[PDB]
């Protein structure tokens, strides 16, 4: 890769079919700054603070997405319709900070080698589904053009409690479960 | 104060399928040296690219052969300019006042796994210095460390290990230095 003190990712767009799935993001030094919510047609910052000074017109993201929709049809044919190869995701779970009983912490599930960029990341607490208090980053680009994604689970440490990060993807015969314990 | 996007340019008109556009702006010593790169990707193959270092579109693979010719005849102008309206502008007017000023102080804690683990968490930016100490003396062996870990939430973490034998009365210290810190942080263990 190229060397620099800093690196900004601008205009980052992804589009695929079937399904009309598109994504537009910006990153700086490897971290997501925002993504444009295609549905609501709005800029969603990774951190609240963000869009308080600087600004981004969602219109831009929508443009690139559309252009990419255009490019996909052409290249698809050009390749004599060569499909995307389903990769197998690799998942890892680790705590944000040192674990202390009864003290609010966060489990991070890092998933890499994602391709195509369609995936189901879920959490289980004692093999019981958990939907509340869960956050998920956008699909973040890798130099090899695959993606990585992160999910977060805010929890209260306690002994014996078992946590799982469940990953589902077409390139997976069976779903993968990444376990973590207090 | 407005962020400029790096624009995707239209190709000439001639089971899952994927296409990607990557706009990249490299910076070294402020905006002293800037470099723009634009990648056009089909599935996982980059076939078309524009690079400031070159100044024009080049085919990365046989798949982009003619794409290069088209983009060069149709967009050379609009593209080269993004180096200023996108890279230079975004850096000077949007990153300087935000990301380049963000400072997160690390949290430091020592726990015992024998092996000692100094956990240095939630700091930003990535530049950090961590060293172990036994009785004011620096540890020159039995020191290992995890890779720098990106939490994905704009904070980093790193665990620095120390192999040792808890001989009574000994005093271990984890020394941590980071731009956010007024003075180094030191946590002790006995």
């Amino acid at each position: 890769d190229i060397e620099a003190d800093h690196v900004g990712f601008y205009g980052t767009t992804v589009y695929q079919s079937p399904g009309d799935i598109g994504q537009y993001t910006h990153e700086f030094d490897g971290d997501e700054l925002f993504y444009v919510d295609l549905d609501k047609k709005k800029t969603v910052w990774r951190l609240p603070e963000f869009g308080q000074l600087i600004l981004f017109e969602p219109q831009g993201g929508l443009q690139n997405i559309a252009a990419e929709k255009h490019n996909l049809g052409i290249l698809t044919k050009r390749s004599n319709f060569t499909p995307a190869t389903n990769e197998a995701p690799q998942a890892t779970v680790f705590p944000k900070s040192p674990v202390l009983l009864g003290q609010p912490n966060t489990l991070i599930c890092f998933v890499d080698n994602i391709f195509p960029p369609v995936i189901n990341i879920t959490w289980l607490r004692n093999s019981k589904s958990v939907t509340d208090g869960v956050y998920e980053t956008s699909f973040l680009v890798n130099r090899d053009h695959s993606f990585h994604k992160l999910s977060y689970l805010t929890f209260i440490p306690s002994d014996d409690d078992i946590y799982d990060c469940k990953v589902e993807h077409w390139g997976l015969e069976e779903p993968v479960l990444k376990h973590w314990s207090s | 104060y407005e962020i400029a996007p790096v624009f995707v340019l239209l190709e000439y008109v001639t089971r899952h399928f994927v296409h990607q556009f990557k706009g990249e702006c490299y910076f070294t010593n402020g905006t002293q040296r800037i470099r723009l790169v634009t990648r056009y990707i089909y599935n996982r193959e980059e076939y078309l690219r524009f690079d400031s270092d070159v100044g024009e579109y080049r085919a990365v693979t046989e798949l982009g052969r003619h794409s290069a010719e088209y983009y060069n005849k149709q967009y050379l102008e609009r593209t080269r300019a993004e180096l200023d309206t996108a890279c230079r502008h975004n850096y000077e007017e949007t990153e300087v006042p935000t990301s380049l000023r963000r400072l997160e102080q690390p949290n430091v804690a020592i726990s015992l796994s024998n092996t000692l683990v100094c956990s240095v968490t939630d700091f930003y930016p990535a530049k950090i210095k961590v060293r172990w100490f036994r009785n004011g003396q620096e540890e020159t062996v039995g020191v290992s460390s995890t890779q720098l870990i990106r939490n994905g939430d704009w904070t980093f973490q790193v665990l620095v290990m120390l192999e040792m034998t808890p001989h009574q009365g000994e005093v271990y210290t984890c020394h941590v230095e980071h731009p956010s810190l007024k003075s180094p942080i030191t946590v002790e263990w006995s």
